[PDB]
RNA sequence: GAAAAAAUUUUUUUUUAGAAUCUUUUUAUGAGUAGAAAAUCGUGGGGUUUGUGUUGAAGCGAAAUACGUGAGUUUUCGUGGA
RNA sequence: UUCUCAAACUCCCAAUAGGUAAAAAGGGCGAAAUAACUCAAUUUGUAUUUCACUCAUAUUAAAUAAAAUAACUCCAAGUGGGCCAUUUUUGGUAAGCAGAACUGGCGAUGAGGGAUGCUCCUAACGCUUGGAUAAGGUGCCUAAAUAUUCGCUCAUGAGAUCCC
RNA sequence: UUCAAUUAUUUUUUUUGCUGAGGAAUUUUAAAAUUAUUUGAAUUUUUCUUCUUAUAAUUUAAGUUGUUUCUAUACAGUACUU
């Protein structure tokens, strides 16, 4: 239960073959990990790159494995670098971005967060290729290179947003924006 | 409309490809006369009694049978019911429906199986299959019989 | 009068629903067994949490063991999970060139 | 201005709405069309066969009746 | 008179006991073979083996679209189906014909594997069985397993628990009594629905088609 | 809003009730009513049924008919749902136990003469009350007048029914249409 | 809404008055439904004019009760309390309009000696 | 075929169904022009029945703790004079 | 060898849509009968018939079915100008143009949304109370968040939701 | 200082909103449930442990009842109906 509120997609190990036949005795066993809200998603996921890759379909297959991937630590900051293949309203691009986080999940989020906002581009139109650990000299974005300095600090950037019984209509004196 | 006998020719009167005057003994020789269904093709020879379009791939009862003529009973829709008609054909243009070879085939292998049953005196089912869910099955699968799969960068 | 036969009953009146879950009696006799369930759960809670509290020190040590035997096994498994991501990104990058 | 043309709309779902009727006479095709000479001669044994059948029937009830 | 009447409360007492008894005999049942479930997997994945589960064989079917604009062939299947309300439950046997007559009818129904804590707590709340006669249907409540025990009698699946162990393993009976069962109406579904629209497994919002365990959530929201 | 055809209804057809302002048979659907109801016998549940459709509907009988059918009946209890008429084309003497809607008075004479007994619907359901060891008969429709007139067109080819004509006169329809020499026949 | 009295329940307030009378004089102002012509109010335009059907109907139990809880009798001669007075408990007088004075009285008096309610004996005096 | 309450075992009060197109009960259902049906309601006359009339009818105007889903019915007050 | 081609060309060739099939008034394997058909062959076949022996069916001859609300017969009504949408589609530069196909609507039917609106979406209606939702929204008009979360965006005519 | 999360089978609890058809002369009966007893078993072993043997009651069975107010100690009033 906890108290936790926000942020939700997982990661899938999923594991399939081809049915069994007097023509194939022994199928070929395909594997693939899958990020995706959900285990039927992440099923629908794995099937459309079955289809897209083999000439597998569900109707002609078997599912082997689905079980859900937990993160080695939740608190630990990772560099991940994700490869995607995306489609604009013309065509496809590729494109292979970096992002600082400490779940797999949350870089995801990250990615089409800002597909979404950079591209205007959508889920459907989407296709994750690899996300790994990239080693902190490694790193190209240079947004990503601020971070892994030394030491780092600000004076707060953040406007307040206090909880909602303190939002009231009326003030009784002028406010500041934030402490110096 | 506008319609006369044989329109549609280029579609379905065109001959099966390299097919010409085929002709041959075993045509000829079926002979389940009055009980049994039976198919209606065109044949690229034969123009002396040939059906008309709609009774072409259809299938139906035969009711009766002449020297080298067959009256076949076949279903046609006419707007609002389908109705039994009466269809002149020829030998030619007959051949045996296969719908009955699967109900006798069923037969024969279901009284084999009652037979069977009926000498152990058993009790058990000669149903046909639903084809049902598939149960649960095991497989052993070493690191070099898997393979890692992902989506294509384009190439 | 002889001939003719005996009485039938019309239909019972409209009663209210007695649809609730907690609805004891009505639900002991729609299932005879659950009585026996609740006897069960019963058991199973009036332990309380004094046994509770001297049993999972019981469990986590023999639970210790169990799950830290295979718990390293599923961590080859994992491994070889890592491995098969890691085997694929390096082929595919040798072999772009 | 012109009148109508092809149209066939709404009458499939009308067809559907009365059901599409199928025949029912089933048993015992009939009369003038059934082949010359073989029923001719199935109606000779019919008679035959009936015959046999009422002078069966006939002796066996004037037998017993009486 | 009095003979009848003692007959038919032994009759009674003997048929509590047998229900009594069959229930806890499924009830053991079922639980095992669920951890023999989990050990065959353990042992498996431990091990360096692939356990292949079993199809789950039967399905709850959901409606979730309206009666206005439904194509042909989908209204014919809606018929056979038995979805005849907006939001009807059934439940149904999975194989071929039946899988391809869910895929027909696709986008407008949501459904999935019901798991038989939901299976019995959705029969136990919204239970309603034919009383009448064959085509002359009465609607009335399961209150009582005499009723049930009247017409499934013959097929000795007489009182709920046992329909109930017939509807989770998909059992020797399970037409008849899915028949004699009245398709469940259901409630609107609580927080969370939203997105009537295309279905699933599209990345957006809307539970339409195949959820699979997830149909459980739905049905417990909508109880 | 759900999709059942006919908006789920039940709809009966024919005769809902007996229509006849006749005191005596609207006694007698009462009476047989009741012995439908609590016997749970099929030939009460005829004959109320019979009792209540149409007594146009309801046929005559043909004492050659009656007689004709009774034949291989050795208990002499005819039961009738219509009127029995009386025969004059054969000698008719075999007599018999007969339960009639209505007698003709020439007809009742001969069976009450032969030694027969012609006996009313009350009585038969005093005596009879089951119906058991007894025989349930039917008049033939045979084509009544309006069957005759009707049936899927007259003029239609392969066909044989009577449309309206007066053919008491010489020169009534016999050509264009029913002449195979003048257009064409039916 | 509607009227709770009891296990009396009337369910229409407000008895409807017929379309368009209140714009024209010669439309008679007692309700009649559109139902001989097509008229675009029958088709169901919202809060354009409600208009009646079967469903407001009395309850089986109520069906034609007073509030007094006694159907209502009409009475025009006196020798009519005759039947009705053993039932006196389930139903109550009315007097006819039409009843002369002397006959009035007489039938007042004899239905207050009958021991049953009369609700008009209070006027015509 | 007896239920309750009031009294002070014994008195009083309330209720006490059998109309078979009727009554009790259950469950399902309710779109609607053209169009078809059924159940009603109202008007003129007649036979039939048993009532209303000059201590005031019909009619009319204003209404009614009124009744009916409704068409309407019934009533009160005022006029009115057969 | 080579480049481009046709829906009025066809080596090859779909999906969708469509047809026949799934046993008891019948079918099996047998005997006997009947003939003016057949065949040397009035038991050679045929067909028919009478006798047998016997085919699953406690639930089932694959599913699924408020499958008899089905059939069938009668008598009569209205109607015979249509129009709208998606997808496929012919003519025409195009058309809220002319003409279709399949289905669903509207017409004859509405409640809620689409500011608004005959056809779009949600959803089809006895009379009421309570509930929880749909389409759709939640600054104010105007009922619900000046919600959360990551982007992007400054416009000397920014931009704002299918049919529109 | 901790003992997660998510499924699985379960068991509750804090406030509280709305609702009350009905009226059981041979089915509001019967069984169930629960309590106090009684006898024999059981098993996780028990202060909501289970069955059945016998006995009584009750309600969670078997569709709201109760208590105290008020209108009012009125005769139509400004309250109440409309």
């Amino acid at each position: 239960i906890d108290n936790s509120l926000n942020t939700n997609i997982h990661q899938y190990h999923i594991v399939g073959r081809a049915i069994p036949t007097a023509k194939d005795k022994n199928p070929n066993v395909y594997r693939m990990c899958i990020f995706a809200k959900n285990d039927t998603n992440a099923k629908s996921r794995f099937w459309y790159f079955m289809k897209k890759i083999n000439k597998l379909k569900k109707s002609n297959g078997e599912l082997l494995a689905c079980e859900q991937i937990k993160e080695r630590f939740p608190l630990r900051v990772k560099n991940y670098g994700v490869l995607l293949r995306y489609d604009s309203r013309t065509g496809t691009h590729n494109m292979y971005k970096e992002f600082r986080d400490t779940t797999k999940e949350g870089a995801i989020a990250q990615l089409y967060s800002e597909m979404a906002g950079r591209h205007r581009a959508r889920a459907s139109s989407i296709n994750i290729i690899r996300i790994s650990e990239i080693s902190s000299s490694l790193v190209r974005r240079p947004h990503i290179k601020q971070l892994l300095k030394r030491r780092l600090r600000f004076p707060a950037l953040h406007l307040p947003t206090l909880q909602k019984e303190y939002r009231k209509k009326f003030a009784s004196k002028r406010p500041s924006t934030y402490r110096m | 409309k506008s319609r006369g006998k044989r329109s549609g020719t280029r579609y379905k009167f065109s001959k099966k490809f390299r097919k010409h005057g085929e002709c041959t003994a075993n045509k000829y020789l079926e002979k389940l006369n009055y009980g049994d269904y039976v198919d209606i093709v065109c044949d690229s020879t034969q123009q002396k009694g040939m059906p008309f379009n709609y009774y072409h791939g259809k299938t139906g009862k035969i009711f009766h049978i002449t020297k080298r003529g067959v009256g076949v009973l076949v279903n046609k829709r006419v707007k609002h019911r389908i109705e039994q008609k009466k269809v002149c054909v020829r030998i030619e243009h007959v051949r045996k429906s296969r719908c009955n070879e699967d109900f006798l085939l069923r037969k024969i292998k279901n009284a084999e199986l009652i037979k069977e049953a009926k000498l152990k005196n058993e009790h058990i089912n000669i149903k046909r299959k639903t084809e049902g869910p598939k149960p649960a099955a095991m497989i052993k699968v070493p690191p070099s019989k898997i393979i890692t799969i992902e989506p294509l960068p384009f190439y | 009068q002889a001939s003719l036969l005996a009485k039938k009953k019309p239909c019972k009146k409209r009663l209210q629903n007695k649809n609730s879950l907690t609805n004891f009696a009505v639900r002991c006799r729609l299932n005879p067994a659950y009585k026996l369930l609740r006897s069960l759960a019963v058991l199973r809670m009036r332990k309380s949490i004094l046994e509770k509290s001297k049993n999972k020190k019981e469990k986590r040590v023999q639970k210790q063991i169990q799950k830290k035997e295979l718990q390293k096994i599923n961590h080859d498994y994992y491994k070889g999970v890592a491995k098969a991501v890691k085997k694929k990104k390096k082929r595919e990058e040798k072999k772009a060139k | 201005a012109k009148s109508k043309n092809h149209t066939n709309h709404n009458q499939n779902r009308k067809a559907h709405k009365n059901g599409i009727k199928k025949p029912k006479k089933h048993k015992f095709m009939s009369r003038k069309g059934l082949d010359p000479n073989f029923f001719r001669n199935q109606k000779y044994c019919l008679k035959g066969i009936q015959k046999k059948k009422k002078e069966l029937k006939l002796k066996a009830k004037q037998e017993k009746n009486n | 008179a009095a003979k009848k009447i003692k007959t038919l409360k032994l009759i009674n007492k003997k048929k509590r006991n047998d229900l009594r008894q069959r229930t806890l005999r499924y009830e053991e049942e079922y639980e095992s073979e669920r951890k023999k479930i989990i050990e065959l997997k353990r042992e498996a994945r431990k091990n360096n083996c692939f356990y292949r589960e079993a199809e789950k064989k039967v399905v709850f079917v959901i409606r979730l679209k309206g009666v206005n604009k439904l194509p042909p062939k989908v209204r014919s299947v809606f018929r056979l189906l038995r979805l005849l309300q907006v939001h009807n439950g059934v439940f149904v046997k999975v194989n071929k014909a039946t899988k391809e007559m869910l895929k027909i009818v696709e986008p407008y129904v949501t459904y999935g594997y019901p798991t038989l804590s939901t299976v019995r707590k959705l029969l136990y709340k919204r239970g309603y069985v034919r009383v009448g006669k064959v085509r002359r249907y009465a609607r009335k409540k399961i209150q009582d397993n005499a009723d049930i025990s009247k017409h499934l009698g013959k097929y000795n699946v007489h009182g709920i628990e046992d329909m109930v162990y017939q509807l989770y393993t998909c059992g020797p009976v399970f037409k008849k009594v899915n028949n004699f069962l009245w398709a469940f109406k259901l409630k609107p579904p609580r927080k969370g629905f939203k997105a009537k629209r295309h279905a699933f497994n599209e990345p957006r919002p809307g539970d339409w088609g195949n959820r699979e365990a997830h149909i459980n959530e739905l049905i417990n929201r909508m109880i | 809003g759900i999709a059942l055809k006919n908006v789920g209804r039940i709809k009966k057809h024919g005769r809902k009730h007996l229509v006849s302002k006749n005191p005596y048979l609207r006694l007698l659907v009462k009476l047989y009513n009741f012995l439908a109801r609590r016997t749970n016998a099929n030939f009460n549940k005829i004959i109320a049924k019979r009792l209540i459709m149409p007594k146009r509907y309801r046929p005559p009988l043909s004492l050659s008919k009656l007689q004709y059918h009774m034949a291989n009946h050795p208990n002499d209890i005819a039961v009738v749902v219509g009127s029995i008429t009386d025969d004059k084309r054969l000698f008719s003497l075999k007599q018999l136990k007969v339960c009639a809607l209505r007698f003709t008075e020439t007809a009742r004479k001969r069976i009450e003469d032969a030694g027969g007994e012609c006996l009313t619907f009350d009585q038969l359901a005093l005596k009879y009350p089951t119906g058991k060891k007894c025989v349930l008969l039917r008049g033939p429709t045979k084509a009544r007048t309006a069957e005759k007139h009707f049936g899927k067109a007259p003029g239609k080819p392969k066909s044989k029914a009577r449309p309206y004509v007066r053919s008491k006169g010489r020169k009534f329809e016999k050509a264009r249409g029913r002449r195979k020499s003048r257009a064409y026949k039916k | 809404a509607v009227k709770k009295v009891g296990k009396i329940i009337k369910k229409r307030t407000k008895k409807f008055t017929r379309f368009q009378s209140n714009r024209f004089m010669r439309v008679k102002p007692a309700w009649r439904k559109p139902r001989g012509i097509d008229c675009r109010v029958r088709r169901r335009y919202k809060g354009t004019n409600l208009m009646p059907s079967i469903g407001y109907g009395s309850n089986k139990k109520t069906k034609f009760l007073l509030p007094n809880n006694k159907y209502k009798y009409v009475v025009k001669n006196v020798k009519e309390m005759e039947p009705l007075i053993m039932n006196h408990t389930k139903y109550c007088v009315q007097i006819a309009h039409n009843v002369s004075s002397k006959k009035r009285k007489q039938i007042i008096e004899r239905a207050k000696q009958m021991n049953v309610s009369v609700i008009n004996a209070k006027a015509r005096l």
